[PDB]
């Protein structure tokens, strides 16, 4: 029956970990978009005149 | 006109190409080289009046003064057709008589 | 730890500051030509003259009102430093 209990714990922690990973992916995509915008601004407004 | 958007340097033109799951650009760009050094000045005071360049910049190799464009070296004699006058010169810093 | 860990970044802060100082010294000394080929020296007067000529105002204004502009810029940078 310890195997039953361990199955319960494993499935619960698996859903928790999956949720964390998905949130991390979304936030990383947003930060990448912002970084691309910042790179464009630095390449355009600094090395020249806008 | 936006620098360093497409290419590296001044931009001229481009050609597209195909690919399996993408596109390929061949930007044709313009890059200067073989630089030289000269002595500059912001304006010239003549007859009490300050003269400024219409476009370009004043340069000199030591003995004579010329006006040239900003991205290439071509010398022209200073005349009253490529320069414009604006008042008298007493506050400009760097004037040189000629 | 307790299961998780935080890895260090590849670039340390000193290198970042070095990059920023390089860019800033380059844009002070050469203008914008250092973004295309080799950097060329240019005095800081006839760089602001070009920048005004870009936005429509002729270059007479800068060479006839230099001290006022210098004071304006110094006061502005002092104010932003104090506000921060
Ligand atoms: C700066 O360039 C000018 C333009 O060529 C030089 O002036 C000429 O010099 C040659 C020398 O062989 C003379 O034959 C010409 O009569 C000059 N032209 C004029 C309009 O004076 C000048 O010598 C150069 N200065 C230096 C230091 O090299
Ligand atoms: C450019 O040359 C002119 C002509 O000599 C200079 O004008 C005079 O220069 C003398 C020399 O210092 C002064 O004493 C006079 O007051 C100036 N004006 C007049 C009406 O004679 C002018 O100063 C020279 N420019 C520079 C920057 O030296």
């Amino acid at each position: 029956e310890a195997e039953v209990q361990i199955d319960r714990l494993i499935t619960g922690r698996l859903q928790s970990l999956q949720t964390y990973v998905t949130q991390q992916l979304i936030r990383a995509a947003e930060i990448r978009a912002s970084a691309n915008l910042a790179a464009t601004k630095m390449s355009e407004c600094v090395l020249g005149q806008s | 006109k936006r620098v360093d958007f497409c290419g590296k340097g001044y931009h001229l033109m481009s050609f597209p190409q195909s690919a399996p799951h993408g596109v390929v650009f061949l930007h044709v760009t313009y890059v200067p080289a073989q630089e030289k050094n000269f002595t500059t000045a912001p304006a010239i005071c003549h007859d009490g009046k300050a003269h400024f360049p219409r476009e370009g910049v004043f340069v000199s190799n030591g003995t004579h003064w010329f006006v040239t464009q900003r991205n290439f070296y071509e010398p022209q004699i200073i005349t009253t057709d490529n320069t414009f006058v604006s008042g008298n010169c007493d506050v400009v810093i760097g004037i040189v008589n000629n | 730890f307790n299961g998780l860990t935080v890895l260090p970044p590849l670039l340390t802060d000193e290198m970042i500051a070095q990059y920023t100082s390089a860019l800033l010294a380059g844009t002070i000394t050469s203008g914008w030509t250092f973004g295309a080929g080799a950097a060329l020296q240019i005095p800081f007067a006839m760089q602001m003259a070009y920048r005004f000529n870009g936005i429509g105002v002729t270059q007479n204004v800068l060479y006839e009102n230099q001290k006022l502009i210098a004071n304006q810029f110094n006061s502005a940078i002092g104010k932003i430093q104090d506000s921060l």
